[PDB]
């Protein structure tokens, strides 16, 4: 693992769907996700923002914060990419980002967050790919 | 003794303590031999007493296991002991550090072993000193402690075993602490330090191994710098016979 | 006391009252240590009339107590209570005329350390009519 | 479901239905409860009973997705065995057809660390061996890394399979995608193939080649990844002097202050430290290289100053860009910052010139003024500068305009002693109109010591002397001024003479002599007329009067130590200023312990009873601020038991719902009413809430300003200095004592303390202890100190006041 | 000029007093050619103790040794201060390293093995140094009950 976790986050103070990919970050996932979006993932309207000693990457939309977070790091490029993949494949199950729809698929989101990033290692991901594993 | 609730004392008439609250509700206690007999007889300096005294009513955990170890000429110290720390601690007190050693080593811990270590240098003996500043690796202070000692067949084990480190102010030190520089001549061959192995050797009259170190690599041995490049180096290396790693001791 | 309240927005004022009392009484009531400290602090973000008043007070203090001069001295070196602008001038003055000349001038100048005036009594009438309006 | 913890009741309905949607969605609320942290074994047995063997991917998917975040925890349906539920109809799974429901498998299976797991993850390489899509040789080289994580460091992980074991790592370095689990602890021949790989790269897969083994011998050889590397190489290669010139590091480095102006004042700030390597004295620090866009030719077009210009700054871009713009200028170009200020001061400072740089408000003119002035103090070459600008200052010729201008100009002729003759017959001109107290002082002073110069000086002084405006301050700086510098060297109806009787009677005496002075009654209570009026012992001439003291100036003046100076110039400083930089019976009896660095609670628990307490546990509680590190753990307290239960214990967390009071410690036993009770262990503070913080004299000084400290307290056994008692006691209410607030000599010298916490109840905490120890004949109440406290609203002042008297606790059970 | 190789045109430029990079620099360039003397120079103005010390102690006399490392003695850099003042059998302030640096045991130590039985002080002084420095069971207050051995209970 370099990656934490990956997770969708509602700014209403708790992690809405989010993915722990071998057993370390469960309860810690919410708490995280909960505080941290919620000023934007502390940013400024800055992409990279850490806090509290881990790395968020984050993307608003609407009152919702999709976030990647990390606290150690490969590349630079790497992270963001990642994040971008997961921001194609998002809006396909969820039509943007939004509390209610985004709890709905729970199981959609929460395979593409395994088959993205396996075991903390960024994979790559697709719409078509996505697919296969949800049909 | 807790109550289960917040008291005032009534009064204390007899051994029993009487107390009430705001709403007044009774409580009552006997005044025990618990852990005023316990602290009565360490004061009469009586731990044969104390054993006894010893309960699960009034162990804590510093009050019987590791308030005993509060003596700067051990006394209750000598009685508890069990915790590695204790024991460090017990030893200093006492100024004997055959026992600090162990507990150092039971803190697994080489901090310990060198400030034991020098405490022990100032019980007077270095042999003790030597078992713990090897292997905290502190060879170098070793190197140093060595003609101070008057050990000569010591002295070069550290200068091997600081060789390999590069200790500058370790490996360096024993050959001039000899009589002859040689083993200089070597580890500074190794460092590559040419110049610095030449000027040492040559000036024991060993122009032979200096000019070895001149040959593999860059030569010009002629050079007089602010210091002798050839003259005599020549020490008588320690007149005792029994050195100070046998340093004489009784102990009280 | 009263000075231990707020270090600037307590104003030029009260800084003037502690200040021109410690110079003027020369406490051995309490040791001027205190007050000296509180005033120091005062001086360096409250205007220029009073950090004027606190150098003269000063070397005052100075002819009025001997004990006084080290005080004076650590004060009036700082870019404060000399330095400025008008403390400078006076300053120059009142530092030169205690530290330089006789003090023939600055034994004369205190005989208490008073006021510039002595008018009557006039808070009470204003107080009379400011109320109930 | 968003967070819904009681509702696994209607999951186990929802989860076998006879409707496959349902079953996905009953699945997918358990996921999501559990990612949560929420109740998930009793539906263990429905969940796994529809979905096992089918090729049907959601459902499997979603099974696939419930074991990698709590297989292990929930077991009604699984149990434990080698070929779980988890993976047993999943080796199915693993050998579909469909490339989804196989890859899927592999990658959960695989992933875990699992040791009851580890047999069917191990040939789960054969469902990605075959490689569909860049996704299943990716899956495949990152799950046989997984395998040999999960204790298969030895021949179980390392070989092939069939094609994969430890080899889609080299064999992806050959083939069209790339992607290398690798980076530690693997085959040798794959980091070997790698490098190899550098070449016929995939470049998602050459960041995963790349964290591996890095360093090029190369430029490049292509893509955003080895172009990461490799500004990281160049940076080895020339570190000296910092980059300078920022080389791939530019892209990233603008995001990093999206917020807005800070990004050009950073980029002004490298641009300027780029453009030269100066002398580096006292702001003239330009870095990075000498030579590089170099400074000042002469056949240079269109020249490097025009860039330069931009640097010096009144705000000609916005403030943030203003400060280091202004700080940039003097960096760039001076002797030292005295220089440039002097002409960067110029053009700020107020002028007939412009009235885009002169303002009706008095102090920011003044202080532009002494700006400008503090120049010519540092240095020589500005006095001859300053004094014709000053002048310009003056002609603006509102009262106040003069009036400021006068106000430094007579500090710089302390100063500068009969080198600024000229500038007097300017200095009188604006005198005349007059509504305020600056210009009168200012005036007088420079027509009083110049006298000599001039002769003019009844005519001048007369007009305003008998004129009115503000005059308080007017008569300090008259009175020691009006006389001075030769003994009859004026005349126009009054010579120098007349000169000092009207300097007397401006001081506080009287005489008809300038048509009478406008005040006589002096400034603040202590100035008075008398020093003065005792001077001028040889009439107004240099000697041993106010002429010296006019013609020479009060200690060191030298600098921009803010000694007849001020300290660049003015509108920059306010900036710098702003800048703080701050950095049921039971019985207990304990004791506090501490062996190898352990700080533990010791507790005895007793029953002294014969009655029964069965049902006996120990816990100790978060209260607040206070935590249990591990409570006591013993199953103690049971008919006349005697134990020994040790509670560790922490200072520091977050607040609790429960009490805040001292320590609550719990013991539970037999009893239906009172089943858990609170009784209690030694004494612990609401002190210990508040948090420790410090302070610079700067941030102390604003927050004495921000909120009163008026409180003050007289606390005994501050008989002591700040360093013993004080700071151990003050350490415990979470206070620390940092810098001073004093004074000392032989007169002064209680010592001070500042003292700041940031308290967690809402406040900060501050105080200043003094200690009042004598040094004088008449102390306070002699060793004692008072502390003088306050808090963001003084709830936390009054812990400072009483905690450090004195505090000690000890028992020797 | 250390390109060139041209040592003291390097040494000109340094300056004497100061400059100590451009002489550590120079220091090196010396060592490199041999010139041990050049170097010795450059050393001094550098003054790099540790360093300094290693050239200049191969003496044999301690001819220019002791001042690169007077500091050394009381800094508890004691190894680089031994090395300096024993290279000939001679004394020159080896025991004084020990005094200040409080390694009195060692200068008590070292009195022993050359014998001008100056141990009797010097054990003393340490012994006393072992009751303010909390032992009472090797206390030393003793001449040779109390651990340690003043000279007496000591030997050539």
């Amino acid at each position: 693992m370099v990656l934490l976790a990956a997770a969708v986050c509602t700014k209403a103070g708790k992690a809405i769907v989010s993915r722990q990919f071998v057993e370390m970050t469960r309860t810690r996932i919410e708490g995280l996700l909960a505080a941290f979006p919620k000023l934007m993932n502390t940013g400024k309207q800055h992409t990279f923002v850490e806090t509290e000693s881990v790395r968020y990457v984050y993307q608003p939309m609407e009152k919702l914060y999709m976030v990647l977070i990390t606290t150690k790091n490969s590349n630079i490029l790497e992270d963001l990419e990642t994040l971008r993949l997961f921001s194609r494949v998002i809006p396909e199950y969820c039509r943007a980002l939004e509390e209610n729809e985004i709890s709905e698929h729970c199981f959609d989101l929460i395979f593409a967050f395994d088959e993205i990033v396996a075991l903390g290692y960024r994979e790559n991901v697709n719409l078509a790919q996505i697919r296969t594993f949800t049909e | 003794r807790t109550l289960d609730l917040p008291i005032y004392v009534t009064r204390v008439k007899g051994n029993n303590v009487y107390c009430l609250d705001r709403e007044c509700r009774p409580r009552v206690l006997t005044i025990d031999p618990t852990e005023f007999k316990f602290k009565l007889a360490l004061i009469n300096r009586k731990y044969d007493e104390v054993l006894h005294m010893v309960r699960n009513a009034k162990l804590v955990g510093q009050s019987i296991i590791a308030y005993l170890q509060k003596k700067g000429y051990p006394e209750v110290a000598l009685h508890f002991v069990k915790d590695e720390k204790t024991r460090f601690s017990l030893a200093l007190e006492c100024g004997n550090i055959e026992i600090a050693l162990e507990a150092a080593k039971a803190l697994d811990d080489k901090n310990c072993w060198e400030k034991l270590g020098e405490v022990a240098l100032l019980q007077g003996n270095h042999q003790i000193v030597e078992m713990c500043y090897q292997r905290t690796k502190n060879f170098d202070k070793l190197s140093f402690l060595y003609l101070i000692t008057g050990n000569l067949e010591k002295l070069r084990k550290m200068m091997k075993i600081a060789e390999i480190r590069k200790d500058m102010s370790g490996h360096y030190q024993n050959a001039l602490y000899l009589g002859d520089v040689s083993e200089r001549v070597r580890i500074l061959k190794n460092c590559g330090q040419k110049s610095l192995a030449y000027l040492s050797a040559a000036t024991h009259g060993l122009d032979e191994e200096a000019e070895s170190l001149k040959e593999t690599f860059d030569p010009e041995k002629e050079t007089i710098p602010d210091i002798d490049p050839n003259a005599k180096l020549l020490q008588p290396p320690a007149p005792i016979m029994p050195l100070d790693t046998n340093w004489p001791l009784l102990t009280v | 006391h009263l000075c231990e309240f707020i270090e600037d927005c307590e104003f030029t004022v009260l800084a003037t009252r502690i200040l021109h009392l410690l110079g003027q009484e020369g406490p051995k009531t309490n040791n001027p240590s205190k007050y000296i400290r509180f005033i120091y602090n005062r001086v360096v973000l409250e205007h220029e009339e009073v950090r004027a008043g606190a150098v003269s007070a000063l070397a005052k203090f100075g002819a009025q107590n001997e004990e006084m001069l080290p005080s004076i001295l650590v004060l009036l070196k700082r870019c404060v209570m000399d330095d400025d602008n008008e403390v400078r001038d006076r300053a120059t003055f009142y530092l030169n005329v205690l530290e330089q000349k006789q003090k023939a001038l600055n034994a004369g100048y205190i005989l208490n350390g008073l006021t510039v005036s002595i008018p009557g009594l006039e808070k009470a009438l204003q107080q009379y009519t400011l109320e109930p309006s | 479901m968003d967070s819904e913890p009681p509702s696994e009741i209607s999951l186990k309905n929802d989860l076998e239905k006879g409707d496959v949607k349902s079953k996905t969605e009953a699945l997918k609320k358990v996921i999501i409860m559990i990612l949560n942290g929420e109740k998930l074994p009793g539906l263990l047995m429905t969940i796994i009973r529809f979905v096992l063997p089918l090729q049907d991917h959601t459902i499997k998917k979603l099974l696939l997705v419930f074991w990698e975040i709590v297989p292990k925890t929930t077991p009604d349906g699984r149990l434990l065995h080698e070929m779980i539920l988890v993976c047993d109809a999943y080796r199915k799974d693993l050998q579909h057809p469909n490339e989804f429901i196989r890859g899927s498998t592999l990658r959960f299976l695989c992933k875990l660390k699992e040791a009851e797991l580890l047999e069917p993850l191990m040939p789960a390489i054969r469902a990605c061996l075959e490689h569909r899509h860049s996704y299943v040789r990716r899956n495949a080289v990152l799950a046989i890394y997984t395998i040999y994580r999960n204790f298969e460091h030895l021949i179980p992980d390392a070989p092939e399979l069939i094609h994969d074991f430890l080899v889609n790592e080299k064999d992806a370095s050959c083939k069209r995608n790339a992607f290398m689990m690798l980076i530690h602890a693997d085959q040798d021949r794959a980091l070997d193939y790698l490098s190899t790989c550098i070449d016929q790269v995939q470049t998602f897969g050459d960041i995963l080649q790349l964290v591996i083994v890095e360093l090029i011998y190369k430029v490049c050889h292509a893509n955003p990844s080895e172009r990461a590397r490799f500004i990281r190489c160049i940076y080895n290669l020339l570190q000296s002097s910092s980059p300078a010139v920022k080389y791939e590091a530019a892209g990233t480095l603008v995001t990093l202050s999206s917020a807005p102006t800070a990004i050009k004042a950073a980029a002004q700030c490298y641009i300027d430290l780029i453009i030269k390597e100066s002398d580096n004295n006292v702001k003239l620090i330009v870095l990075d290289r000498l030579v590089e866009l170099k400074e000042h030719p002469a056949h240079e077009r269109v020249l490097q100053d025009l860039v330069m210009d931009i640097l010096r700054v009144l705000s000609t871009p916005d403030l943030e860009v203003r400060k280091k713009t202004l700080q940039l200028a003097l960096d760039l170009v001076s002797s030292r910052n005295v220089e440039e200020l002097v002409i960067v001061l110029k053009k700020e400072v107020i002028k007939t010139n412009n009235v885009s740089e002169h303002e009706d408000t008095d102090k920011y003119r003044q202080l532009l003024v002494r700006t400008l002035h503090s120049c010519s103090v540092r240095f020589p070459d500005m006095a001859a500068n300053v004094i014709p600008v000053l002048m310009e200052f003056l002609s603006d010729s509102n009262e106040a305009a003069a009036a400021d201008v006068l106000e430094f100009v007579r500090e710089a002729i302390q100063r500068f002693d009969n080198l600024r003759m000229l500038i007097v017959e300017k200095m009188l001109e604006v005198f005349h109109a007059i509504k305020s107290v600056k210009i009168y002082r200012g005036a007088l002073w420079i027509l009083g010591e110049y006298c000599s110069t001039k002769e003019d000086i009844q005519s001048v002084m007369t007009e305003v002397r008998r004129s009115l405006g503000e005059i308080p301050i007017v008569e300090s700086e008259i009175k020691k001024e009006a006389g001075e510098l030769k003994p009859e060297e004026e005349i126009t109806v009054g010579p120098v003479q007349k000169l000092v009787t009207e300097m007397g009677t401006y001081a506080t005496q009287s005489a008809l002599s300038s048509s009478r002075p406008t005040k006589k009654e002096e400034d603040r209570p202590p100035l008075r007329g008398f020093l003065l009026d005792g001077d001028f012992f040889v009439a107004a001439s240099l000697a041993t009067t106010l002429t010296k003291i006019a013609l020479r100036y009060v200690a060191l003046v030298q600098e921009k130590k803010k000694q007849n100076s001020f300290v660049a110039e003015a509108m920059l400083l306010m900036a710098t200023i702003l800048h703080l930089g701050k950095s049921d019976p039971v019985y207990a009896e304990a004791y506090v312990h501490v062996n190898q660095y352990d700080i533990v609670l010791d507790v005895l628990v007793v029953n002294q009873t014969s009655d029964t307490l069965q049902n006996c546990t120990l816990e100790l509680a978060t209260l607040g601020d206070l935590k249990l590190v591990e409570k006591p753990s013993p199953l103690t307290l049971a008919p006349h038991d005697f134990a020994n239960i040790k509670a560790n214990v922490k200072v520091a967390s977050t607040e609790n719902g429960i009490i805040f009071g001292n320590i609550v410690y719990d013991v539970s036993g037999a009893a239906s009413d009172r089943n858990c009770v609170v009784l209690s262990d030694i004494h612990i503070d609401i002190m210990d809430y508040i948090q420790p913080a410090t302070c610079t004299d700067a941030e102390f000084r604003q927050m004495w300003a921000e909120f009163e400290w008026e409180n003050k307290v007289t606390v005994n056994t501050n008989m002591t200095d700040l360093n013993d008692y004080l700071q151990h006691i003050l350490k415990s209410t979470n206070m620390k004592c940092l810098t001073p607030e004093k004074a000392l000599s032989g007169y002064c010298g209680f010592m001070a303390a500042n003292l700041y916490a940031r308290s967690i109840f809402g406040e900060d905490a501050l105080a200043n202890v003094s200690i009042e120890k004598p040094v004088h004949q008449g102390p306070d109440a002699a060793v004692t100190g008072h502390i003088r406290i306050r808090a963001k609203s003084q709830g936390m002042a009054l812990s400072l006041g009483d905690k450090i008297n004195l505090s000690q606790k000890k028992t020797s059970l | 000029a250390l390109q060139l190789g041209e040592l003291k045109i390097a040494y000109q430029l340094a300056v004497e007093a100061e400059s100590e990079q451009k002489w550590k620099q120079l220091a090196e360039l010396a060592i490199s050619k041999c010139q041990f003397s050049l170097a010795q120079e450059c050393l001094h103005h550098a003054q790099d103790y540790g360093g300094l010390l290693l050239l200049a102690t191969a003496s044999g006399n301690a001819s220019m040794v002791n001042k690169l490392a007077e500091g050394a003695e009381r800094d508890g850099k004691n190894n680089v201060a031994f090395m300096s003042y024993f290279l000939q059998g001679k004394l020159d302030a080896c025991l004084e390293l020990l005094i200040r640096t409080g390694r009195l045991p060692e200068a008590a130590f070292l009195a022993r093995t050359y014998l001008p039985s100056q141990v009797s002080r010097v054990v003393k002084l340490w012994r006393e140094n072992l009751s303010k420095v909390n032992q009472k069971a090797a206390e030393s207050l003793a001449d040779p009950t109390e651990y340690e051995n003043l000279f007496p209970g000591l030997k050539e």
